[PDB]
């Protein structure tokens, strides 16, 4: 906002002072510097979104065991345990994931990331969805088992 | 809207704070300008207040006090306290 | 004319109360294996 | 609800049954109104002390809902301690023990859930209105 | 300020801060008198009566003289068994007041309610 | 003209709305009120459906306050000549 | 106007949550107070799931309680939070 | 005696209280009452309006003022004790106590000089 | 046998964290333990989610040889703002608000 | 009553000198009129937004009494 309410030029009793040049060379500047917190924010925003991706991913493989066995029985207990904690857990870290994808697509003129980046937001969402109605479907089918 | 003046101060008559405390943060009040001037460095009477409160009362005070204003608020009961000293008054809700 | 309190206004009374007494157990189970309360903070 | 008449024709005043400290109005907010209700009218009645307790008379309403309460649990415990005994050959679990065996990882799953709370934050801020001068005019025919 | 000159008039009130001086007087002086929490025998119910007495003298050296004081103390055992009390009282409004202390030990619970009324 | 203001809000977490309401709301309410007391009414009363409760709001030509506010949910403007403040604790 | 709440987690029939929503529309307008919103869910959800059930509405909170399996559902309303699990 | 306190009405109007929330009082009466957490709330204050309505009714220029307590069907022991300071000739304070089936209750009058 | 003054006390050798009790119906041996290990606790992870901080709680309680009192499994809720009715078992609910953390700790068992 | 504190005189003395110029009646009291009277006389400052800006600022002000001396005693500060 400084570069742009800056005076385009200031005058003395005698002389002119042309300040047009120097602002040009700052505008660039400063846009580097924005563009390069954006990019650090950029690689901060990414991880959370691979972490929450791989955790979803992870819960899943769990839930996928078979556990026809009295041992493998105990350890869909354990995904379910693992589900209830990180479900409300989640949500309070989907507020801050979801902040900062909006706050660093604003600042950042650059693609995001993009197509990529909004399908696999998308995706992460209706893979939890899908992970709790598998979670109780394998609760009742673990109840008979 | 029928003011009353206790204790030296100007304030609602029905106090919508609690009778002892309500005298406390009058005091206190007093007390402050007595040392700092409301015209010179205003801003630092009413930080210095609000600490105070969160000191000897539940946390989470909201203090505003201006020669002229207009505000409407939700308080806790028996927190809310508004009076008039001189040409200035200080309104305070607990929440 | 208007109010005044000058006559004495010194005298204290004090009546006892009290509740006839009656077997502690009266046909009651003391508390419950379930207790129900409701707290608000 | 009485007027006592003050003597020498005072301004008149009266009693009332209502108790004055209690708070003029109490406001709650309703999410399904979605903003905030007051409520002019009050309780108005105080209370030194407050007692609630768990004691329950003889064939009380309240004391049948225990007894099934209480049958429920058992039925569960006998079925558990009596299906542990059958299945096994001369079973010697402890009822105390049957009822922690009860209790199963997939039976029972515990789940810890919070919610987002912002921090709290304390901010002063001051206004002045903009400086004002004083200003002298004299107007004449002439000027 | 002809009318608060005039409101001293119709009512001279002395309204002294009651709600929390009393209170706070109340609660020392309990602390004090109840002394062990355990003892809760039947011998004890006539010693309860003395405790009140106390109270009452205590309430009128904190600036209470101009106003009428009526102090009730009740005490009771506590097993779990649930009890309220509610007590309501009609004065000039905002020209009386009244301090409640509430004193609740592992066994035994104590309430103390003052009440003061101006007169003249 | 506003010239100082303190803005504490979220940008691009789609809580924009929460800063532009406020400066609309501000003016609509201001103008048609034309009263001290009925403008922190009205600018709570709009907050408080769209955003939930616990919101104050306080309007005074010229006043000084200090108050502890939830993080991102404190904003302050300049209505023309009027100044308004509001923000959400609890 | 209040729409309908969202579930950030939860473990119910497709047929029980549906029914848990109803409840939470109908308690919210019927009850100012939090606690008694409160009140009104496990009451109702007695006679439907039986004796052992538990409602807590909280606007900021974060706990951990174990629940019977199918029994535990969670949903949040706009700008408040209702937990309520079974034993 | 037109305007003095006298304990006999005091004690009447008390009564009346108890009557209205729950006494058909004595033979060609059928009330069981049980004390419970939900209903002890709602007797406390429609107890108190009842003693201060009936008070109030025959009541002459006396500042009035009514505690009510409930006791848990007894299975404890509680004592209170009632201290006035207003002058003897002005004013006399007088305490009730009542047994109603499940729930005692003690009801308490304070008179104030006018 | 201590610092400055033999042989300590009783009641100076045990110090409980400054606190507010809603309700209070357990054993007071039991509540006095809770309210220690909860300030403590707090004390550890200031500034910390309260459903860490419930966790470690619950598994303290849970841990600790004679403090079971059977039926359903201990669970603490802890918010700073709450309304809530549970059916618990009798005497296993503590509710206490510490003074200098200003949140508010439920504790109790349900059957 | 002083504690150990020189400070100037130049302007200690200064301000007496204006002070009894205008007090010199001996009224004993001082009035808002008076404290202008001074930098009326001489011309002091332009106009007496100037002399009431920094009187103002100090805390407050009435009608008169004595206390309006401190317009002085602080006039000497501003001249910077």
């Amino acid at each position: 906002e400084e570069i742009e309410k800056i005076v385009p030029t200031y005058k003395i009793g005698a002389m002119e002072l042309m300040t047009h040049n120097i602002c040009t060379s700052l505008s660039t500047w400063a846009k580097e510097w924005k563009l390069q917190y954006s990019q650090d924010l950029h690689k901060r925003a990414r991880q959370l979104l691979d972490s929450l991706t791989e955790q979803t991913k992870m819960l899943s493989t769990k839930l996928s065991k078979p556990v026809k066995d009295i041992d493998s029985l105990g350890y869909v207990m354990e995904t379910l345990e693992q589900i209830r904690k990180e479900q409300a857990e989640i949500d309070m870290k989907f507020n801050p994931v979801q902040e900062m994808y909006s706050l660093l697509d604003n600042y950042l003129p650059g693609g995001i990331t993009d197509k990529d980046e909004m399908d696999a937001r998308s995706l992460l969402r209706r893979n939890w969805d899908i992970l709790i109605q598998q979670a109780e479907i394998k609760g009742k089918e673990y109840q008979h088992k | 809207q029928q003011y009353k003046t206790f204790m030296g101060a100007r304030v609602l008559w029905p106090p919508e704070c609690a009778d002892d405390i309500l005298e406390g943060a009058i005091r206190e009040t007093q007390d402050a300008l007595k040392k700092f001037e409301i015209a010179r460095e205003g801003q630092k009477i009413a930080e210095h207040l609000k600490k105070y409160m969160d000191d000897h009362f539940d946390p989470y005070w909201h203090v505003f006090f201006g020669k002229n204003f207009g505000c409407q608020a939700v308080h806790n009961k028996n927190r809310f306290i508004y009076f008039y000293i001189e040409k200035t008054a200080f309104l305070m809700y607990q929440t | 004319k208007e109010f005044n309190n000058p006559i004495n206004f010194q005298d204290t009374e004090t009546r006892y109360g009290g509740i006839q007494n009656q077997v502690v157990n009266i046909n009651q189970y003391v508390q419950r294996n379930p207790n129900f309360i409701d707290l608000d903070n | 609800l009485t007027a006592q008449e003050l003597n020498e024709d005072m301004p008149s005043k009266m009693l009332e049954p209502k108790n004055p400290q209690a708070p003029k109005n109490i406001t709650v907010y309703d999410y399904y109104t979605r903003k905030f209700k007051t409520d002019e009218l009050v309780d108005q009645m105080i209370v030194h002390f407050s007692m609630d307790g768990d004691y329950i008379w003889k064939e009380s309403n309240e004391y049948k809902t225990q007894e099934e309460i209480r049958d429920t649990k058992k039925a569960l415990i006998k079925e558990a301690m009596r299906k542990q005994e059958s299945e096994e050959p001369g079973a010697n679990h402890d009822e105390e023990a049957i009822k922690q065996t009860l209790r199963n990882k997939f039976n029972y799953n515990t789940r810890e859930c919070q919610t987002i709370n912002p921090s709290i934050r304390e901010r002063g801020v001051s206004t002045e209105p903009p400086p004002s001068d004083t200003i002298c005019g004299n107007i004449t025919q002439w000027e | 300020r002809k009318r608060e000159a005039s409101l001293i008039t119709l009512n001279y009130i002395k309204n002294r801060f009651y709600p929390s001086k009393i209170q706070k007087i109340i609660k020392e002086l309990f602390e004090d008198r109840l002394k062990g929490v355990e003892y809760d025998p039947n011998n004890a119910n006539q010693l309860s009566e003395r405790l009140v007495l106390e109270l009452r003298e205590k309430i009128k050296r904190g600036k209470v003289p101009r106003y009428k004081i009526g102090v009730q103390v009740v005490f009771g055992e506590i097993k779990g068994q649930g009890l309220r009390i509610a007590s309501k009282c009609l004065w000039d409004v905002q020209n009386d007041n009244y301090a409640s202390y509430t004193y609740t030990s592992e066994k035994v619970y104590c309430t103390g309610i003052v009440f003061g009324c101006y007169f003249e | 003209h506003a010239n100082e203001q303190i803005i504490d809000m979220p940008e691009n977490s789609e809580m924009k709305s929460m800063k532009n309401d406020a400066f609309s709301q501000a003016k609509f309410a201001v103008e048609n009120y034309k009263f001290e007391n009925k403008i922190s009414s009205h600018i709570k009363k709009f907050f408080d459906e769209k955003y939930g409760p616990n919101w104050h709001c306080v309007v005074g030509k010229h006043f000084n306050a200090y108050v502890s506010y939830d993080s991102k949910n404190f904003i302050f403007f300049y209505e023309g000549q009027l100044a308004i403040l509001l923000y959400r604790k609890g | 106007m209040n729409h309908e709440p969202e579930v950030k987690a939860t473990d119910m029939e497709e047929d029980m949550i549906k029914r848990v929503k109803e409840i939470a529309i109908n308690a919210v307008k019927e009850y100012k107070q939090e606690k008694q919103i409160a009140h009104y869910i496990k009451y109702e959800f007695d006679k439907i799931d039986g004796y052992g059930w538990n409602c807590i509405v909280g606007r900021n909170f974060g706990s951990h309680i174990i629940h019977q399996t199918k029994k535990y559902i969670f949903f949040k309303i706009n700008e408040l939070c209702l937990l309520l699990w079974k034993a | 005696t037109d305007k003095e306190y006298i304990s006999e009405e005091v004690q009447k109007a008390i009564d009346d209280s108890v009557k209205q929330v729950f006494g058909i009082k004595d033979d060609s009466s059928q009330v069981t009452i049980t004390y419970n957490k939900d209903k002890v709330n709602l007797w406390t204050q429609q107890i108190i309006d009842y003693t201060i309505r009936g008070l109030n009714k025959l009541g002459k220029h006396f500042k009035y003022c009514v505690t009510a307590i409930l006791q848990q069907t007894n299975h404890a022991g509680i004592s209170v004790q009632i201290t006035a300071y207003q002058d003897t000739n002005t004013d006399g304070s007088l305490i009730q106590c009542y047994e109603i089936n499940d729930i005692y209750a003690i009801v308490s009058v304070f008179a104030m000089a006018v | 046998m201590s610092d400055s003054d033999s042989d300590e006390g009783r009641v100076v050798e045990e110090p409980l964290p400054p606190h507010i009790i809603r309700f209070n119906d357990m054993a007071q041996h039991l509540l006095k333990k809770v309210i220690r290990q909860a300030d403590v606790l707090i004390k550890e992870n200031p500034q910390g989610l309260e459903k860490d901080i419930a966790l470690n709680l619950v598994k303290f309680v849970k841990s600790q040889p004679e403090f079971k009192i059977g039926d359903g499994e201990w669970q603490c809720i802890i918010g700073k703002n709450f309304g809530c009715s549970l059916t618990f078992d009798a005497n296993v609910l503590a509710f206490f608000d510490l003074l200098p953390s200003r949140k508010s700790i439920l504790l109790f068992k349900s059957g | 009553m002083a504690s150990e504190v020189m400070n100037l005189s130049e302007e200690d003395i200064q301000f007496c000198q204006k002070a009894f110029s205008d007090y010199d009646e001996d009224g004993l009291g001082a009035i808002k009129v008076s404290d202008l009277k001074l930098a009326l006389e001489n011309i002091g400052c332009s106009l007496s937004e100037n002399d009431l800006f920094k009187m103002i600022s100090e805390v407050d002000e009435k009608n008169t009494g004595l206390i309006k001396f401190s317009d002085f005693l602080n006039i000497y500060y501003k001249q910077k």
